[PDB]
């Protein structure tokens, strides 16, 4: 039976794998077990991972095939696409062949495009009233735009305007800044939470303030 | 030579000094209905020289950003002299055509235009409602239409446009444009020729039909290689279309047809 | 459906004849053969194009409809005759603008109990009645229309080999049109917009009529469903004006598209 | 016409649309050894299509400052496919050639290249020691060599270069270059042609010889009128050399020859 889990982000840069798992029940085991991959994709009719005995690269030069092949296993095979440009989607499929019924499988696809970088800058001098002190949360390089979120310590947060996306090489860039008004203290752990859902926990950057005179 | 020609029909003559031969669609020259293929029994009218002559439709301009143009026959000629009169006064009509596309530039310009003559050139619409394009939009007349770089669905439910949305690479009908070469065509590559000439016989599943309800041929012009010049990001060269109906014969005379417009 | 020419041996060349050079602007394809650009040997050609003839290309029964009837108004169903309800045969026919042929229809009928442990019924007999455009359409699975005194009917007994009948070329034109760039009406100046409006690319509202299917047996309270799969094969085929095949998904009876507009995959320009 | 040609040898074809005819050296087309002129008694090998085909040697670039280039045959083709294999496996070898020099520019460029085919093209050395050029330097292979504007004597006694010093106006051999026209040639004058084509028969005082010890023909290319363009002091146009051996026959098969290099 077909049990492919591949609905994968998929991280860009790159590079990451495009897996295909077909767990085999269980008393009516499967051969011949050649594995085909069809893209989705201006398919007329190839960008294919096919594997008869020796793994055959149907011409998309930017491919890596990692399965215990030339012998057999059978197929919980992993593919990899590098690289490194956003040759995106579209979609991809994973179809097997079988002596019993199984010259068949399922189409399964997902995401791609890319992660960002962040830094904080705070200025300038306070002549009020009553805008910026000013904390800026710059977000450079991420086509699927990173959801920048400025929060802090008090109800002096509702004030968060954005620089939208004037995209760099394939990749989108933004800058959230605050503003935050007036007056004195240093002094608070005002934290910008930049996400994108890659890496570990979202980019939490805490800073200070320019207090003058 | 393959490059110099003169076409004379009625009181009109066309000369060219940079042709690339001429194409006769499917190898068939236009002809009149034979008695063995005749259907309507009434005596036909054959205007001859009054209708079978060269009519120049409006000139379009080619720019680096152009996606393409299209026209429908006999539609584009419905207001052309006595051809249009006979078309509207008769229930049935039949005609072949000599399509002459004109486009001159210079030895420092580049670009290639694909000129295709398509029988039953059905185009794609703009809504989720199938075959929703309305008569007035499907028949633009001499001004014809244009191809687009992408499909954009009309969502105004209150006032649907009911128009075509011909995407260029999809040949305006859901097929790949690179395969449009299976239709009679010529290419106007600026470094080689001035024009394209196609002789089209009458094509249909009937010997004669209603010219107002049905368009037999479609003319599609697509920039295969975009227009470019010296260093002028700014470049415009006109494309003039001259068409002449051939072997016109009409049947079923009555009062004149006045179709609804806009 | 015949032979291909032999390859003649060809030696070296140094001449003013250059078949390799051409000018595709003319609209013609360069008719070169291997011996025009390389040295060839003599090969006696034995391959033929017997299977790619227009006839052999279409000589297959393709499914065009799956009519369903529930013998417990569903006691009978009506299918408007068309080849556009499915995609496979439709795409093949659309390689051409016009066609002319005879048709062979084969009907594969299957039925089963909806309930694994309930009900029983004696062997079913089906009536497939053709209702030509104009004839009265059945309102009940048992009204007067099923007398078929003039309409052609086919009575199929469940379990018998698939039923099959032949239909001549029935078009009102000299050929079937796969594409019709026009309307059935011309809106006239002055009439209300509701007036003279018709579908683009549509001819008759009822081109070929429809099929009315029903089970002739008296229905039992038992839950049963039957399906009649209609297979059609064009025989004695002639086709005109080739067209490029459908590249994006079909979106209705017209050439309309909406969804799979990006059919081609990515591939490096310099990647084999 | 005199200007359009197509050459086909084996699996390779060359087309040109701007030729100036072709020269057949001494009016002799290459041929195989006749029984009346035969010497080695063993059965010859004649690779035919595997060796007699067009091989493209490395492209050189012509600049305002170029003095000229030279190659030696069969030397320049010693590493070319199966021709080179047969050359090294046999004691004796014989072949004719079709030399096709390629050089295209534009209507605003000037320059003329003299392409000469010289039998026994002996070049001058760089030292006071006579006939001192060493084998490795005399046989550069496909990369060939270059002409110089002046003679410069090698004085390093400890490590003599033992190389050639071909001065251009002295045709690299002590004769005036203007008289080199007595050898089969063509001129690639940019305002007239794209190429030069020369068919060379086998020339030697023997019917067959050692291809490794002896070079039968020499190809010399000299800028007769220097390259110049619009106003670009900076101008470079490539010169590609494509040669095809003809009527190859080898005698005296043994183990392969591996000559010393550099
Ligand atoms: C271009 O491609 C075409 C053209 C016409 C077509 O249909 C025309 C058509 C007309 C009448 C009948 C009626 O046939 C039947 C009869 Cl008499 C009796 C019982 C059952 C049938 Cl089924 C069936 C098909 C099709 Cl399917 C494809």
């Amino acid at each position: 039976v077909v049990q492919a889990p591949t609905q994968v982000p998929g991280f860009l840069g790159d590079s990451v794998t495009l897996p295909c798992y077909l767990q085999v029940p269980n008393m009516e085991v499967t051969h011949v077990s050649q594995l085909t991959w069809a893209r989705h994709g201006e398919s007329g009719s190839m960008a294919v991972f096919h594997q008869t005995q020796g793994p055959s690269y149907s011409e998309s030069k930017r491919l890596e095939f990692v399965a215990a092949r030339l012998g057999a296993e059978l197929r919980d095979a992993s593919l990899r696409m590098f690289g490194l440009r956003v040759e995106d989607e579209g979609s991809y499929t994973c179809l097997f062949v079988t002596f019993p019924q199984g010259s068949r499988s399922v189409d399964i696809w997902l995401r791609v495009l890319a992660k960002p970088q962040n830094t904080a800058e705070v200025q300038k001098v306070q002549l009020t009233g009553e805008p910026v002190p000013m904390a800026r949360c710059v977000s450079t390089g991420g086509r699927p735009p990173a959801q920048i979120t400025w929060h802090s310590d008090l109800g002096g947060m509702p004030q968060t305007s954005q620089v939208p996306g004037f995209l760099s090489g394939t990749v989108t860039v933004t800058s959230l800044w605050i503003l935050v008004p007036s007056s004195q203290v240093d002094g608070k752990q005002v934290t910008c939470k930049v996400e994108h859902e890659s890496f570990e926990k979202p980019q939490l950057l805490t800073v200070s303030l320019t207090v003058y005179y | 030579s393959v490059r110099v020609m003169q076409l004379t029909l009625g009181n009109s003559t066309i000369t060219t000094q940079e042709a690339a031969n001429s194409v006769v669609a499917y190898g068939r020259w236009p002809e009149y209905i034979k008695d063995s293929e005749a259907n309507p029994v009434d005596q036909p009218t054959e205007p001859d020289v009054a209708a079978c002559r060269f009519y120049t439709l409006d000139t379009v301009t080619w720019r680096k950003e152009s996606r393409g143009w299209w026209w429908k026959l006999p539609d584009a000629l419905k207001d052309m002299g006595l051809f249009g009169q006979n078309m509207f006064y008769h229930y049935l009509g039949r005609a072949g055509y000599t399509v002459h596309v004109q486009c001159n530039a210079s030895k420092f310009h580049q670009g290639a235009l694909g000129v295709f003559a398509v029988p039953e050139m059905c185009l794609a619409g703009d809504s989720t409602t199938h075959m929703f394009t309305k008569y007035e939009n499907a028949n633009p007349g001499e001004k014809g239409g244009e191809f687009k770089g992408s499909f954009t669905l009309d969502t105004n439910a209150t006032n649907p446009a009911r128009n075509f949305c011909p995407v260029d690479y999809l040949f305006g009908s859901g097929v790949l444009a690179g395969n449009a070469f299976v239709y009679p065509h010529q290419i106007i590559n600026l470094r080689t020729n001035n024009c394209a000439t196609l002789v089209l016989p009458y094509v249909n599943s009937l010997s004669i039909d209603s010219m107002t309800k049905h368009n037999n041929w479609g003319i599609a012009i697509l920039p295969l290689a975009p227009l470019d010049f010296a260093t002028e990001s700014s470049t415009e060269i006109p494309i003039t279309l001259t068409i002449a109906p051939m072997c016109c014969e009409f049947n079923g005379l009555r009062n004149i047809t006045v179709p609804r417009t806009q | 459906a015949n032979n291909l020419p032999d390859t003649q041996s060809s030696g070296p060349a140094h001449s003013k004849e250059t078949p390799a050079l051409t000018a595709v602007e003319t609209g013609a394809t360069n008719p070169l053969v291997p011996s025009d650009t390389v040295q060839t040997r003599h090969v006696i050609q034995k391959r033929t194009r017997s299977e790619s003839t227009v006839e052999s290309f279409f000589a297959r029964g393709a499914c065009v409809a799956i009519i369903e009837v529930d013998n417990d108004s569903k006691l009978f169903s009506v299918w408007k005759i068309t080849y556009k309800d499915t995609v496979q045969l439709r795409r093949k026919l659309e390689f051409f603008t016009y066609s002319r042929f005879d048709m062979e229809f084969t009907f594969v009928v299957t039925s089963n109990y909806t309930d694994a442990n309930n009900g029983h019924a004696l062997n079913q007999v089906y009536q497939i009645m053709y209702i030509p455009p104009g004839a009265p359409i059945p309102g009940k699975w048992n009204d007067y229309t099923w007398q078929t005194s003039s309409n052609p009917s086919v009575f199929y007994t469940y379990g018998a080999p698939p039923a099959r009948i032949s239909v001549p070329y029935v078009g009102i034109a000299n050929a079937y049109s796969h594409f019709y760039d026009g309307f059935a009406k011309v809106p006239l100046a002055g009439q209300a917009s509701t007036e003279g409006d018709s579908l683009y690319g549509a001819a008759s509202l009822n081109d070929f009529g429809s099929l009315a299917v029903r089970v002739v047996n008296d229905h039992n309270p038992t839950k049963l469903t039957s399906k009649i799969r209609v297979y059609m094969k064009p025989k004695h085929v002639r086709v005109w004006c080739p067209r490029p095949p459908r590249a994006v998904p079909y979106y209705g009876p017209g050439v309309d598209y909406k969804d799979g507009l990006a059919p081609l995959p990515g591939k490096g320009l310099t990647t084999y």
